[PDB]
């Protein structure tokens, strides 16, 4: 049943039945709901999943993703080591406010909504300070 | 949760205490290092004859403080890790896991003092579990200077074959043609099992000179296959000597390129924001969200490669590009003016 | 062909069997070798007095075991081999070539265990059969070792012919010097033959202890001379294991550039292309599909290169083109307006 | 009198008796049959074989191309190094199915009747795997 | 200030004797190197009875010479420093800081000379007054061979604590089992003190063969360990020899990398433009040439770098910048035609 | 000039017999070191009693040999250089020059074996003359071995003083701290000299076995320093052998970078045209021509460096300068429309 | 009282109290002084003391700037080391007019005046050479 | 008198007494000849010869370029290392035809004459065989 889940969800990118997701078909999807990516970003999208290289995503590699999404211990390990980069200490913590400042003004800056839920989730010390790898089993699970 | 503060804050100096042993190992692991080489070295001296019984009550004093000191450090491990993150149950269980094998040993030879106390070869048996706890200290970090070895000898197991396997055709023939040699002449070589020895400690260069050639004629085939193989009997060393240096000097280049702080900054958003979806108070969505994990995630691990191998590439699109634009522009414009 | 589909299916075990010593060499390869050393090791013991008899007969049940293993795997890799592609007759032919030697001593020595079973020095002449067999079985895939050690030790050439030349050169000087120096007070050193043995076990650091210089002259050169030599009978250890981390590491990064897919691809398919011109049911014509030929050759060698040697001036071009048509088009935009 | 047929070839290039083919020539007989190269795969293509590295093809370079073809060494290796690409096992097979896949999807995608004239050349094993180093020594004999 | 001028190019040849022991070191460095080494094997030669009385007046005769021209050579390199920029006074003491513990030392054996002369064990105590003068001639270029062993060695600390900690367990292993093996039939292995020096000796490859095993069973476990660890204890040597050329080799890059001329030039203009704000006869405007100092000597240490690593992505931003012109201008031309 | 031709052609032949000294160095160079190795080898055997008078008419017949071939050769070497180009006057010193001491050695060699034969210690004389040969033989390419242990030994001179240094200290320590340990129980360490001899023989490993420590205190800080300095007396083996491997991987990357095609074929150019300035058919117009021609050396010695390090800049002034003209385009584009 | 001067001055660049200094704010002030940098040459100057990496200095680390000046050691060291490029005998000397030719020919090439005033604060020798180990002593102090 | 006459050509590029030639000045006398160098070309040309690296030639410049010619020693191991680059033999001879074809059909390519007075002047042997090292050491005399 989760097959067929996942598989309802394919068709609505590729709703022409060819069995494959181009960047038109992820692309339209993609706008539909106000989003706007860039050409050279759907090609980097469907080429993390696209193993024969032609440019297209077909249904055992989509099911493989959503099957998998964040629980692969790759996964665990690159987002730990990212923390790390944010840990001079080298103790496994981070203070809330410097992990604030982080997600609020680097890279695709979090709003202040996102980051507000995003200090919440974590169980913060009484001092002010986040013990990440236990924030990375979370997402990792 | 006032008192549980005062808990809380307790475990802070429980990890403050962690800190030493990661941190700054230098001199809590020295000096418990200290603790079992001297131990060990007293041992040893105890067996030689002449400090004997001055050794033997240092000794006794001494085992009891190795036995005070493991049982204090194994309470002080035990509740130093994460005291209720990695609570005292099933996690104690994993506390308690295979590698404290130690505490396993520690607790066997708790019962060997009180056997040596109360209770009543021995001495040989009390030496092993001193050398097990050597090792046991020297290497709690899991896989430390063990996985270094392993995955350098890995590396260059090819090469290290060639050696060993010339090495050791050179070695039996060796042996064999002095055998040959003078097997009437020397008592020495009276067997091709004395003949071995002697080539053991020929090519390796120890040279006991326990055996040594005696006929003109020995004498010449051991010069020249001493000469043919001592070099490779001493490959492996140069080998994996280099091997460790250029591993050395590759990885600080790896990270003094330092590059990481945007594409580690987004991989973390990327991940809440895919996270998120299954819990925000805000299949298809997510489905779009796993892909943008998955190309943080890259540009995350590309500066886990120095970004350097890929920029050759990187560039020549982008240049190939800009003249694409080029060759465009000029040609609209023609279609401009002439048409 | 059902009969021949079995017969077919046959040789995928066959063929499976072929996979065990390429890819999974590590437990077969190992039991044969540790077949071959064990007789090695059981001879030797029975040369030396202490286990005698049994190890004779020992020696007569497992030289029995040598013998019917390697008469079995005679059958097994000759079939093993392609059955039909590498069908038995010419091919047969180079089946049992020249390497298998190994077959040769293997028929020859089934009749060395006939003759001493029914038939009827002796021993050593079995322990250099033996000795023949373990060269082969530690060397069948062609070359091997021996290559890699050739190839390397030829790039090095020049180094290894200095390194050579003068070690003897101070191996002969200081031997002849010492000579001179205790001629009269040792015995040792009674001829400048002595004196170059003594050279011998100086200079590679063996010190067999044996011939030592005894008078403060002598000891004065010997000390000079060592510290002067040693380091070059050294030297070709350190060069050879340098050579092969480098080589190893080189490598590593060569086929870590593994961009090969579409190069690798159109190679396969410009030649289908220029073969089919010769028998595709669809001069000058083949010409020009032997020229792209031979351009999908190179771009498919260039990726055995790791494309980067060639890139800097790869985009060099690249850019001076984009330049060019931005002053191509300047150019033309004044002569559009100004004229 | 092979060499009497590569010389009437030859001058079917060179159809002014210079001696020496240029993308001038090489080019005007390719598009003459409608074929369609560009400037940068005529040069590529006379490269190959000018020694003399100004830009022409003579004689002795057109007869040794044509009396080589690929049955030359250096020829068979790159061929065989080129399907290993492709071969993961190891074992000099590849399967029908995924030379098929290689050959219509990647490069200069060959049509699907020249993949069918390729994959009946093959002696094909009736359980569908291509041994591929037969395949090379037939494009090389 | 004509005598004074005097007085300047006196310093001028002041500073020119400066010149020779860092610039052409060789010959003054190594003649009063030759003199310490003098001493030291005339004093060894005085320990043996062969020459021994002409050997002690000439240690007289040489020690006199030892003594004037070490206390020539102190005022000689006190004038010969900075003589008024470095002037006599606190100056006077950071000439005279801890280093020229040389000169204490020079002053104490001033006083050990008159005691022998006029004053009055004594020969090992001159003895090693020479050694620790040996030591600081050879060394008072402050952190000089020592700093360098120093950085690599610790650049190379992760292998080295391998070696150093597999080597040994590999010894006590080895000792223990040897010994048990024969400690009943040889009375070398009498005690596991004696093991161990057995094992010290046969790993390290030194081998005096004055203890050796005499058993076949002690002779297997020592060939086998000493395959196994020799190589251990020689990786140290291996890794740092290669790390000494990686290092000699690399710095020998950087410094053909002279590019430097420009961003040196312009460091020492925004730094005197800096320092002129606050005198010049010309807090804002000196923030300014602040933060344009610090760009100066940046793009100076960057010359410090060998300018690649950077220029990587350096040349991105540029190359991307003329694509988003490109981008620009096009999108522009459409709408002024288009619109 | 017909005879004068087959003159030619006799130079013809005579420089292609100067072809195998250089080319194909190997046969021929080969038989004469071994002409050379014989001579030395029999008169070695002759010192020694086993084979004696036999080795001396063989020495007899084999000298007749040396002086007869290398008489042959010196013509032959004389005239197959260049026979008129290298005419036989004052290029005819040059020929004779310095080197060809082996000549002179030649020459006095000759008289020796007159002097043997018809004439009339002497044997060491003679061996030493084959000795000289044997040094000028295997080396009368100039500086050829030496030159690149010169270059190399100077390139690392900074790491070899270290260990050197480092080395001698740790020699001289160790000695004294055991003469001290045990100058009253070993008869061995008599002298502190004696200590000295044992520290060379106990650091370099080669360890005669001749005097060892034998008090307990002696031992373990034999084992101590042994530990210490013994890797320091192998580093300079390690450093150079690894300086070669570096050494040789560079130099086949420099060559293998062969581009020069053209910048060497358009230097020839340059020069024949600045040349023929002054003797063409056809002072400022020479000046112009000396310009480029130093432009076209340096272009030349761009392809000697493997043309990468001064690249990034290259390219990058190409991109600027397109960049700047992508910049022009559009400010006249402007100020075509708005103005 | 020194870091209040400090604080008036980040005032003049800051004057919307917002507590940062932008390319905006330090050009403005520059420009108004008769300056004329280019955008990449304010970014490259905040980009020297902007640890938070966003553009922007801050008064923690314009008060750094200002209290350290060049009195830190890696500036006495890189001085230094400038001046050691240009001497080749290597001992610590540079003559009067090599410093003149240097320092009006090279770089952000120093006026006549300018230069005068730098060869007058440098104690020149009466041979005409100058010690600039001294001389960097005196901008480090 | 050899100054001098370096000085009366140095005069000739710089006409207006100011001791420099820059590429204004030796471009212009090289166009009066009827020569047509780049920029690009006449800022090579000056800075293999300006050590003060300004742009400019002065007069010890000049007459050290004047004075040495082709005579170094610099000079006569490059030109003989371009030579070996065409030996592939490595004994020191190229062919006389072969020297034409190099010389006329590659780089900045001699005309007929240039290169016949150029093989009439290596005194050829009657194979046809040029030493080019001893034709190195008469443009290096
Ligand atoms: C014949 C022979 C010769 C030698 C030098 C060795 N020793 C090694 O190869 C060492 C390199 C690693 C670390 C300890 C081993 C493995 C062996 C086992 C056999
Ligand atoms: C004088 C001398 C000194 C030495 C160290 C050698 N041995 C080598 O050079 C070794 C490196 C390769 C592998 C075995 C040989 C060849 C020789 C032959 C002569
Ligand atoms: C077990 C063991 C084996 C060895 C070879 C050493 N020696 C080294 O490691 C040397 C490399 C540097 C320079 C002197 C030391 C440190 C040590 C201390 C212990
Ligand atoms: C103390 C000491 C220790 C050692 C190893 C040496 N030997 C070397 O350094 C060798 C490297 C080159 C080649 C022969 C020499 C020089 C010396 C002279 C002194
Ligand atoms: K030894
Ligand atoms: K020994
Ligand atoms: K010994």
């Amino acid at each position: 049943e989760q097959i067929a889940e996942f598989k309802e969800a394919f068709s609505l990118f590729d709703k022409d039945g060819d069995g494959t997701i181009t960047t038109k078909e992820l692309g339209t999807v993609m706008r539909s709901l106000g989003q706007n990516p860039t050409e050279a970003e759907l090609q980097d999208m469907i080429n993390e999943v696209d193993a024969d290289g032609n440019g297209t995503i077909d249904f055992p590699e989509f099911l493989t993703m959503m099957a998998r999404k964040m629980k692969d211990t790759d996964s665990e390990e690159e987002i730990r080591e990212a923390f790390r980069v944010f840990d001079k200490d080298g103790n496994g913590y981070i203070s809330a406010a410097e992990l604030r400042h982080v997600m609020t003004n680097l890279g695709e800056k979090l709003t202040d909504e996102e980051v507000d839920e995003m200090i919440r989730e974590a169980d913060i010390d009484g001092d002010g300070q986040v013990n990440y790898e236990e924030f990375v089993q979370m997402m990792t699970a | 949760s006032a008192a549980h503060k005062r808990y809380r804050r307790l475990q802070n100096w429980v990890y403050n205490v962690l800190e030493r042993p990661r941190g700054w190992a230098f001199v809590y692991h020295v000096f418990i290092f200290l603790l079992v080489f001297s131990c060990l070295v007293l041992s040893v001296l105890s067996t030689i004859q002449e400090h004997q019984e001055l050794a033997n009550e240092c000794l006794l004093i001494l085992e009891f403080v190795m036995i005070v000191v493991f049982g204090l450090e194994y309470i002080v491990r035990v509740w130093s890790a994460g005291c209720c993150c990695r609570y005292r149950g099933w996690q104690g269980r994993f506390r308690f896991a295979r590698k404290p094998f130690c505490v396993i040993d520690f607790i066997v030879f708790v019962a060997s003092v009180a056997v040596i106390a109360a209770g009543t070869a021995t001495s040989a048996l009390r030496s092993m579990r001193f050398l097990q706890i050597l090792r046991m200290v020297r290497m709690d970090r899991r896989g430390g200077t063990w996985k270094l070895l392993g995955s350098v000898v890995y590396a260059h197991s090819k090469e290290l074959i060639t050696a060993w396997y010339i090495g050791f055709l050179v070695l039996i023939f060796a042996s064999f043609l002095v055998y040959l040699a003078e097997k009437d002449a020397n008592s020495d070589f009276s067997s091709y099992a004395d003949s071995l020895w002697w080539g053991t400690i020929t090519l390796t260069t120890i040279g006991y000179g326990d055996k040594t050639p005696h006929t003109w004629l020995g004498r010449v085939l051991a010069a020249g296959f001493a000469l043919l193989g001592i070099s490779f009997f001493a490959l492996p060393a140069g080998i994996l000597g280099s091997g460790f240096a250029l591993k050395v000097q590759e990885q600080h280049r790896q990270k003094h390129f330092e590059k990481r702080r945007m594409p580690a900054a987004n991989l973390i958003q990327a991940a809440w924001r895919l996270y998120s979806t299954d819990m925000s108070r805000a299949t298809v969505i997510r489905s779009i969200r796993i892909l943008k994990f998955l190309v943080a995630k890259r540009k995350f691990k590309e500066t886990l490669r120095p970004y350097d191998v890929k920029d050759v590439i990187e560039q020549y699109s982008a240049g190939h590009l800009d003249m694409l634009g080029r060759i465009k522009s000029l040609q609209t414009r023609v279609d401009q003016i002439v048409g």
